[PDB]
């Protein structure tokens, strides 16, 4: 088999989390060795152009392919139709990319799972979308692609509802992880969080579960 | 294993050939076989010039480093001069010849190349050098070697014999003594072919004029002289 | 050695960043277990109390999943090589550890607790101590699916360990 | 989904011969050291396992010499092209991940073998300064402070990260790759006809000699000096 | 025809585009960088095609590195653009005024790039006959250390010399300021 | 073609030489550019380009790269009589689309240490001189002051008044040259770059 | 002996995947598709195994989402308008489908589909192409799991006198009686295509309606 091989290869990647919200989009590495030198350090979160942004998980050179594939693919529409790419636009042509790479054989088409965020351009609506292999993409608002998948949609599942999305993006940026998170608005905008914002939020998360634990335990 | 080490397997199945690197040349020798005498063995060349400057001699099947031969003088050409106006060291034209044979191994639907290949040359700002081109398309410098069928002996006597002091006409001591070792039949001036890449010969450019132009450095040796030279063993 | 050395240096090498100081304290606190048969009952006691505070301290706030293999890793080969019966606050953290059942909780940790018992439970099957109460501690309604996978293996080793 | 070629190309490397790169505050050391002899095989083939890609970027190699050789030239190529566009050096991450890509796009499509070279590259630029990456078979390059790859690659880290510091001098770097070399090599003891040495420093004065390729004659001089 | 003037302060550069196409609210500017502009004059379409492509390709680059270019990289690939174009069917006539701040060393730069290909990078630079008839005060009233107010005027004398001066009606000028900022345009 | 003006006139002295250019750039009456520099230089070889600027620029940036790659492949400097051969050759390289140059290369060869200058036509036809090559919009002022004054065998002292006094001569009574000269003196380690001062600028 | 037996194993699509049903009458074409049930958070709304060629043509299929047929398809209907200023026949885009599968014969080439439509010529019809680059006109048919026994049924209920709305409701109940009761209006998904409205799909409110109108009727 050669599709189940490629998901297997994605199991093994590192966790991405994706969610949206009412106006914003929040998109979610691994222990570095004591020699790594971590000031230029390749982003899980890489931002296709102004108003989409992608992460993917599993091998990450078969990823940067796609990365550079879709940013061309952005440029060439901007230059073509004068009008940057959409989101569910630039989903298809990913989808695309990884279907034809599937076929002729296809000892491994690219063994790696995505995730596009963003906003149409003139429009304040957040799209999610999940990539995988074989070209098939779909729409989420809220998922998990990596190790544990079950477990954080379970979790998702539980704690997002379907009812009354997030309003404020502090909300959404404050999840639990049990780190890297970047947020995409309207207008675009992206904001790629620092390790400080990240360490307060674990902070306010410990200092939460320390409260509950000392009102009831 | 797979079909480099066969190619390995027949070039170590070939006649052996040497080459030994003095202070001031090298030497290339080896023997010609021919086990019928109707035929003509002066119709059929071992040792082959490159350029005026670069010789080379081989081990394993013949119809190869023919062919080799002649897409090595092409490529002489086309790749390095009529561009700068000269020939290319020895380096580049090692690895140029490496190139097509590492293209040849990769082909798909083309056997390797048969053969090992021993070159000799001398350049500018480099002096003289000696290279080994294995069928894989890999290539090694070497002070002193040989290949083929007696190659272990032939290395055994080289390394008890090649030093720093070496000079070309002990070079070519070596050598003989070397190929009399291990001649598999008849050892005469006509069934050894020696040559060596030395100082330049003026008479042998076949003009006069031009003071900058040099005579080749390549030199066959004649049956005549590889017999006066064996009378001395 | 006044014997509180060995304390002070599992102590300092639990850190929950480095994974290789992790499994060094965890090596340090198995070799204080499969130590004892040397010792005399104060030394005894002194070491039930450090097993006992350390437990207490590194599994009962939260694992960072580095840590909650190399325990598991632990419970899983101490029982094997050493009767935990030598040490009288090491199986008792584990037999009597609060919330690991309970069903509004928030789970993960959960999980941890119940699958360290489960290996402890499984490196001595026939040969281990009366625990009949988890039969009445067992929640089948837990809304967490890791919680009801972890419930349901755990029974299992339960009715597996009394058919002998 | 593992990939057995690419397995098969790190196991090749394992066997190949040990270099070692360092990053200092003020400059970069790379050593590598020699494992063929014959007693006869020339040892003036330039340089054997260190070669250059430009002015400001150097490699060392540690694998077949052919794919070494295609993918450097390659590298050279591509630094005098992005020379000739911009009329300004190539940063050094951009040269690694073309290099990365090359091998990525050598391990997916059928009937290529992968390059089973590993490659660590020493390169400074105005953007970050002094980097130090190291790009495998795989496709994946990782930037270092202190790197090693080919044979004795676990017990050469381990050395390394018991004696490394954040602010080493250049001569510290050297000393440390020295001392690291000598503890790991299976030849007894470390010479200067089986060593090859490289560094990438940057003097008070803003010249940029980045092609430091040290002499038999240097290398035994600093030898002899730090005591192998 | 169309007039494009570029002139290089201190710390900014200052760059005014006739508005008339032969339309009186036309911009024929494109923001290559946050810190680096370009005008484009000359033929038909052809400019506005050019100058899309130029944007598009620095655009790619930016985002692929998450690093700007430096001006003087985003002039050297123009002029190879230029010159490729030229030696080849269907060449652009496109005559372009670069102008940028160097965020790394902090200094404004002004590069004229010609349709065949050549660059100078003069501090004060012009395309078309517009330097026939500015140039002289560009001479005068002109310093290495002005400020933007200073170079703001000289160009104000400089446009109105080209109304009272040259046949052709060019309706009006567009004025375009980059500095450490950025780029932002004079209301004025 | 002789639409920027320039000039570049190389002459041999004893043990060195010398290699000077103008300044000027323009588009055809209209001065441009009084800093635009003709002459390049690559390991030890000089080289300038008159004619067309913009096939000058992408003349030297061609042969910096075809420089770069020698140098990384072969490990050593390349020889002013290498680099001649290798300038014709790209030159008719482009028969029937030429470069609308005039090429001069200038050096010391390394090894020998003998001078050596030599001049290119349109299609790279070698032209090698052992007084002096002139190329530009005022080559006939210049053939005749190097005729007129050009001596063998003249320190570099003297070599470098003669070929500036020449190149501000033959400047002065062209129209598309004379905006600022430049002189390289090139011996076998000392290289001295000078500028001139000269009138219309 | 030898025969095309890969032909034959592509056309076993039984277990292709959900069931797809399409019925036609004197009115109009209906499609009905099977909804799979996924995560409550996933936008449902990006499922579509129902997709309109263009305003008189649309196809319906039982396999993967993931194409080329559909884009060909279009593409084809496009380039007809373009050169005869006039729309394709449904039949005429049905062959051009099967050429296309044919063309890129003793490899099956894509997925089944069921294509339906409406020109002047022959009314309204509604076509089987198979991955063998052949295709048949069917009076109502069905695709995917349960497929023999919706087959049956639809050779049980078909009687040539049906309107638009007895047709939606003999898909809707022969969806529900191959997936086993429970389809509100996330089961399943309809679309009808008429001379006058076009191609269309039924939004989630209308369909809601027609399956209470069906539990009526049951109910009698």
């Amino acid at each position: 088999f050669q599709v189940e091989y490629a998901l297997e290869a994605v199991k093994r990647g590192t966790c991405a989390v994706g969610v949206k919200g009412k106006n914003c989009v929040v998109l979610g590495r691994r222990s570095t060795l004591k020699l790594q030198d971590t000031r230029i350090t390749p982003s899980k979160v890489s931002k296709i152009d102004s108003h989409v942004v992608l992460s993917f998980s599993g091998l990450n050179a078969d990823s940067r392919i796609l990365i550079e594939k879709a940013r061309v693919e952005a440029q060439s529409h901007r230059l073509t139709l004068e009008d940057p790419v959409t989101v569910e636009y630039l989903t298809r042509y990913v989808a695309g990319v990884q279907q034809r790479y599937t076929q002729s054989g296809g000892v491994r088409p690219f063994g790696v799972s995505t995730l596009i965020a963003g906003f149409d351009p003139r429009d304040d609506e957040p799209k999610l979308y999940q990539t995988e292999p074989s070209g098939i993409y779909s729409s989420w608002s809220a998922q998990t692609i990596g190790r544990n998948s079950k477990t954080v949609r379970e979790f998702l599942e539980k704690n997002y509802d379907r009812k009354e999305p997030p309003a404020t993006v502090e909300e959404c940026v404050k999840l639990t992880v049990r780190i890297e998170i970047t947020v995409v608005k309207p207008d675009s905008d992206i904001v790629a969080l620092s390790s400080e914002e990240i360490n307060q939020y674990v902070t306010q998360i410990e200092q939460e579960k320390q409260e509950q634990q000392e009102q009831d335990k | 294993l797979g079909q480099i080490d066969y190619a390995l397997t027949a070039v170590k199945q070939g006649v052996t050939s040497l080459g030994i690197k003095a202070t001031n040349g090298v030497v290339i020798a080896t023997e010609k076989k021919s086990s019928s005498p109707l035929a003509m063995s002066e119709t059929l060349s071992k040792v082959s010039l490159l350029t005026p400057d670069i010789g080379a001699v081989y081990s394993g099947m013949g119809p190869d480093y023919r062919v080799l031969v002649d897409k090595s003088r092409k490529v002489a050409h086309t790749s390095y001069k009529r561009i700068y106006g000269e020939y290319p060291p020895t380096k580049l034209l090692v690895s140029e010849v490496a190139k097509i044979m590492q293209e040849a191994t990769q082909s798909g639907g083309v056997r390797p190349f048969g053969v090992s290949l021993l070159i000799a040359g001398h350049d500018e700002f480099n002096g003289f050098s000696l290279y080994q081109v294995d069928p894989s398309g890999s290539y090694f410098p070497w002070k002193a070697t040989a290949i083929g069928k007696g190659s272990v002996a032939a290395k055994t006597f080289l390394e008890k014999r090649w030093n720093d002091e070496l000079e070309l006409e002990d070079a070519i001591h070596i050598a003989l003594l070397t190929l009399k070792e291990s001649v598999e039949g008849e050892f005469n001036g006509d069934t050894i072919e020696l040559a060596i890449i030395g100082d330049e010969n003026p008479d042998l450019l076949g003009y006069t004029g031009i003071p900058t132009d040099k005579g080749p450095r390549f030199r066959k040796l004649t049956s005549q002289e590889i017999n006066d030279r064996l009378e001395a063993l | 050695l006044n014997m509180s050395d060995l304390f002070e240096l599992c102590e300092s090498y639990y850190n929950k960043d480095d994974k290789a100081s992790m499994i060094m304290s965890v090596e340090i606190v198995a070799g204080l277990v499969c130590g004892s048969k040397f010792m005399s009952v104060s030394d005894l006691d002194k070491r039930d109390t450090f097993i006992e505070n350390f437990l207490a301290k590194c599994l009962d706030y939260e694992l960072n999943h580095d840590a909650f293999e190399i325990w598991s890793t632990l419970a899983w080969w101490l029982p094997a090589v050493v009767d935990l019966r030598r040490s009288k606050t090491f199986f008792c953290h584990f037999i009597n550890a609060d919330g690991m059942f309970d069903r509004e909780s928030d789970a993960t940790h959960q999980t941890s607790k119940i699958y360290m018992l489960r290996s402890i439970l499984m490196s001595m099957e026939f040969r281990a101590p009366d625990v009949g109460k988890l039969f009445d501690e067992l929640v089948f309604d837990h809304p967490y699916d890791q919680v009801r996978q972890a419930v349901a293996k755990l029974l299992t080793t339960l009715v597996q360990n009394q058919s002998n | 989904g593992r990939l057995y070629q690419v397995e098969y190309a790190l196991e090749s490397i394992s066997h190949a011969g040990t270099a070692i790169g360092i990053m200092a505050s003020d400059g970069i050391v790379l050593a590598a050291e020699r494992k063929v002899t014959s007693t006869l095989l020339e040892q003036d083939t330039s340089t054997e396992k260190l070669y250059k890609l430009n002015d400001k970027i150097a490699v060392a190699v540690a694998g077949l010499t052919a794919d070494a050789e295609i993918l450097i030239n390659t590298a050279r190529i591509h630094a005098q092209n992005y020379l000739k566009t911009y009329n300004e050096d190539i940063p050094v991450e951009i040269l690694v991940r073309r290099l990365s890509d090359i091998k990525q796009g050598y391990t997916q499509h059928g009937g290529l073998r992968p390059f089973g070279v590993s490659f660590i590259y020493a390169g400074y630029d105005d953007r970050y300064g002094y980097q130090l990456y190291t790009s495998n078979p795989s496709g994946n390059y990782t930037g270092w402070k202190a790197i090693s790859v080919g044979a004795n690659t676990s017990a050469a880290q381990t050395l390394l990260q018991m004696d490394y510091k954040d602010d080493m001098k250049v001569d510290d770097a050297i000393e440390l790759a020295l001392k690291t070399l000598s503890k790991t090599t299976d030849s007894s003891a470390l010479t200067y006809d089986r060593l090859e040495f490289a560094t990438i420093r940057k003097g008070a004065n803003d010249g940029e000699v980045y092609q430091k390729i040290f002499k038999p004659q240097e290398i035994k001089d600093i030898l002899v000096k730090t005591g192998i | 025809m169309d007039i494009i003037l570029g002139i290089r302060v201190q710390d900014s550069v200052i760059l005014a585009s006739s508005k008339a196409v032969t339309k009186d609210s036309d911009d024929k500017t494109r923001q290559l960088s946050p810190h680096t502009l370009m005008s484009f004059a000359g033929e038909a379409g052809d400019t506005v095609q050019f100058a899309e492509y130029i944007q598009a390709n620095i655009q790619l680059y930016s985002i692929r590195e998450d690093y700007e270019l430096s001006p003087q990289a985003v002039s050297s690939f123009v002029r190879q653009e230029l010159a490729k174009s030229i030696r080849s069917r269907r060449p652009y006539q496109v005559n372009v005024l670069i102008g940028g701040y160097d965020k790394k060393k902090n200094k404004p730069e002004l590069y004229q790039i010609d349709y065949l290909g050549t660059k100078v990078e003069l501090p004060y630079g012009a395309h078309g006959y517009s330097g026939f008839y500015t140039f002289f005060l560009l001479d005068h009233h002109y310093r290495p250390d002005m400020t933007t107010e200073e170079g703001l005027d000289l160009l104000k004398l400089c446009v109105q010399e080209l109304e009272k001066r040259m046949p052709m009606d060019f309706k009006g000028v567009i004025v375009k300021i980059v500095d450490k900022d950025g780029i932002r345009q004079v209301d004025d | 073609s002789s639409i920027n003006g320039g000039i570049v006139v190389a002459m041999t002295g004893k043990d060195c030489v010398a290699i000077a250019c103008d300044l000027r750039l323009g588009s055809q009456s209209l001065g441009v550019s009084n800093k635009f520099e003709k002459i390049f230089h690559y390991g030890h070889v000089f080289l300038g380009i008159t004619g067309l600027a913009t096939d000058v620029t992408t003349l030297n940036e061609m042969f910096r790269y075809k420089t770069n790659l020698y140098k990384l492949k072969e490990e050593r400097a390349i020889e002013p009589e290498t680099f001649t051969q290798l300038v014709s050759s790209s030159l008719y390289e482009r028969r029937f689309g030429p470069y609308f140059v005039g090429p001069v290369v200038a050096g010391i060869n390394s090894k020998s240490g003998k001078p050596f200058i030599a001049g290119f036509d349109l299609i790279g036809c070698i032209d090698e001189a052992k007084d002096f090559i002139v190329s530009g919009t005022a080559s006939d002022q210049l053939f005749g002051m190097c005729e007129s004054l050009y001596e063998p065998n003249l320190e570099p002292e003297d070599l470098f008044e003669t070929i500036s006094q020449a190149l501000l001569n033959a400047a002065d009574r062209d129209a598309l040259s004379g905006w600022g000269a430049v002189v390289y003196i090139i011996k076998k380690d000392e290289v001295v770059k000078r500028y001139l001062k000269m009138r219309q600028d | 002996e030898g025969r095309l037996f890969q032909v034959e194993y592509s056309l076993e699509a039984i277990k292709l995947g959900s069931t797809a049903i399409g019925i036609a009458t004197k009115e109009g074409v209906v499609l009905g598709v099977e909804k799979r049930a996924t995560s409550p958070l996933l936008e449902s709304d990006s499922i579509e195994k129902i997709v309109e060629i263009d305003r008189h043509i649309g196809c319906a299929m039982s396999g993967l989402t993931a194409r080329s047929m559909i884009e060909h398809a279009r593409t084809a209907a496009v380039t007809h308008n373009l050169y005869y200023d006039e729309d394709i026949n449904v039949e005429s885009l049905t062959q051009s489908v099967c050429d296309l599968a044919l063309r890129f014969m003793s490899r099956p080439f894509g997925v089944a589909l069921l294509i339906a439509g409406h020109d002047a010529d022959d009314g309204y019809q509604l076509f089987h192409a198979e991955p063998s680059g052949t295709f048949y006109r069917y009076n109502a048919k069905a695709i995917g799991s349960g497929s023999e026994g919706a087959q049956a049924e639809l050779l049980n209920e078909w009687h040539s006198s049906l309107t638009l709305k007895e047709a939606e409701l003999l898909v809707l109940k022969i969806l529900k009686q191959v997936m086993e009761e429970k389809l509100d209006e996330n089961n399943a998904q309809l679309s009808c295509i008429t001379k006058q409205d076009g191609f269309k799909i039924y939004d989630n409110e209308k369909t809601a309606e027609l399956i209470k109108e069906l539990k009526e009727k049951e109910a009698a």
